[PDB]
């Protein structure tokens, strides 16, 4: 499992102003569905389509010169998904993403009700950032199909911010939500899957 | 034998970019506090920082052009004004200056300069 | 570059029962937008996260004996796009997919307004199949930024069922929509994309 090194966020308030902050949020919920009546989906995740072509979560680049980490996200939430705040109660971690460039990565993660979940779609359809830096959103699939590769392993092998998928899988195992050994079981079949597709061309 | 007050390149992540910064403090069994020209502090193994202030000449390394994208390019001459240390980097036969931070290193362009300015 | 071997509608229909089709729609819009002021957009074309997790287009399987291919697909496009039927004059293409497996792809694909397709997207989250076969919506792009690989190479180094893949650079020449050497460019720099960062 691919991971970024952690910084504390009093420390990360003291980086200096060659750093530039992203807030990302991590919305899911709890989903007793079962696809096809028979595949438990246990949780849904909220990811996102950008304009660059790759997977992410919802959020991007804020501005704390004089606001908090709170309310820069809220705003990139606000254009993006139309929805309502998070709080610093969200707030899950920080990561120093890969360079080149100085940039410093916060997580929230909140627990919705599925009915919520569809909201923040049903908003984000209808946000000023839709069709032009967000061109759509999709639910992470947690399952495993009896192929082994289909759902989450091939979630998994589709183009990421490598930041957003790192804290994807980061997320996924510190709420609880997949055991760390299905996490490392399913990215190496994604990978696994990414092999053999390059092999061929 | 003191590194404290001495100018490095350094990474803070074992594959991560060298960056320009400061020792503050050793922390002992090959460890430093390295205080980077960025803001960011954090210990840091010998083996991670490189003891050369400025680049030298001829080196590849990564610099930020028009302040938004990075590329790889060669350094050809140094400049100090008002304290701040200026880069001369050339790339695809263009030379242009930055400033000390916007020049770095990739993990494969330092690990070149171990054996010469290692630390570790 | 892919490309799946290409029969004439009546050909497909003369195939034996060991042979599955597939039913999909292209929906897409001319697109008069700028994106950061400066690029332009030009095009906005639908497709879909699966279930399984790859993209793909909005269709499924038909079952000749119980549905006609126009028939068999709008059910499945009621189920997620709302109100949207499609007839025969909207097929554009049929193609015979990779082995194993004997499948046919039928390719359907209509003009919308970028206000019609933006109706679509909303109708899409209010379906019945949303958050069960489909995951979410979303418009490719089909422009390059200036770093070679954000936007469309980006979008063709994501995981598709196969044949979608195929399916959208056969339509995107076809229609007027992508240049060859347009269509070459990016599939280049998404499999450059796809090793380098394999090989990191």
């Amino acid at each position: 499992v691919p991971e970024l090194k952690q910084i504390s966020r009093v420390e990360a308030m003291r980086l200096g102003p060659g750093w530039s902050h992203s807030c990302h949020a991590m919305l899911y919920a709890a989903n007793p569905g079962q696809l096809f009546g028979r595949i438990p989906m246990r949780f849904s995740v909220l990811m996102q389509m950008r304009f660059d072509g790759l997977l992410g979560f919802p959020g991007g680049f804020v501005d704390r010169r004089f606001w908090s980490l709170e309310d820069g996200l809220n705003r990139v939430l606000g254009l993006g998904l139309g929805c309502l705040r998070l709080t610093e109660a969200d707030y899950l971690s920080s990561h120093l993403t890969e360079g080149p460039h100085r940039v410093v990565a916060h997580l929230y993660a909140r627990q919705l009700t599925l009915e919520q979940l569809h909201a923040v779609e049903i908003s984000a359809v209808h946000s000023r950032d839709h069709g032009l830096e967000v061109l759509g959103l999709v639910r992470v699939p947690l399952y495993t199909q009896k192929d082994r590769v289909g759902g989450f392993p091939n979630f998994l092998s589709n183009a990421f911010v490598s930041t957003a998928k790192c804290q994807l899988l980061f997320a996924l195992k510190v709420l609880n939500m997949m055991p760390e050994e299905k996490l490392v079981e399913a990215l190496a079949a994604a990978t696994e899957k990414q092999k053999k597709a390059l092999e061929k061309l | 034998n003191s590194f404290v007050g001495l100018r490095v390149v350094a990474k803070w992540s074992s594959n991560g970019y060298f960056y320009s910064g400061k020792i503050t403090r050793d922390v002992g069994a090959g460890k430093y506090k390295l205080l980077f020209d960025d803001g960011y502090e954090c210990d840091v193994l010998g083996k991670d920082i490189l003891l050369c202030d400025p680049i030298p000449l001829d080196t590849e390394v990564t610099a930020l052009s028009e302040d938004e994208y990075f590329s790889a390019g060669v350094v050809k001459g140094h400049r100090k004004e008002s304290g701040e240390l200026y880069y001369s980097i050339e790339k695809e036969g263009q030379r242009k200056w930055y400033k000390r931070m916007a020049v770095i290193l990739s993990l494969e362009q330092g690990n070149r300069l171990r054996e010469q300015y290692g630390l570790g």
